[PDB]
């Protein structure tokens, strides 16, 4: 007539494990920044935005 | 003249092991919107029960 099965309740799996890998700090903890005429432009990639 | 007594061997099967499915745990499973959409196909599980 049926099937038996029990439901699952939560959904959490190890734990988080980002750490920024790129230092946004660098870029937006400086003394000095560019100009408008002169933007320095900066390419980031293989890490991880938080 | 003579005569001699031999036995041969006769293999024959019967029956094999009794099988049953369902349907909507075999297709997806745990799924309730995929529970959902199954009901729109008709008696097709119940046919195959
Ligand atoms: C019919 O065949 C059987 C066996 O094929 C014969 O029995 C044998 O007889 C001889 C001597 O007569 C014995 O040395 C064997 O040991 C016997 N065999 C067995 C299995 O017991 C029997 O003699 C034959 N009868 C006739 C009339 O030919
Ligand atoms: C980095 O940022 C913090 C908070 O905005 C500031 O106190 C600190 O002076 C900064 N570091 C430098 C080297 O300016």
């Amino acid at each position: 007539t049926s099937n038996f099965r029990v439901q699952p309740t939560e959904s959490i799996v190890r734990f988080p494990n980002i750490t920024n890998l790129c230092p946004f700090d660098e870029v937006f903890n400086a003394t000095r920044f560019a100009s408008v005429y002169a933007w320095n432009r900066k390419r980031i990639s293989n890490c991880v935005a938080d | 003249t003579n005569f001699t007594i031999s036995v041969t061997t006769e293999i024959l099967p019967v029956s094999m092991t009794k099988t049953s499915v369902d349907c909507t745990m075999y297709i997806c499973g745990d799924s309730t919107e995929c529970s959902n959409l199954l009901l729109q196909y008709g008696s097709f599980c119940t046919q195959l029960k």
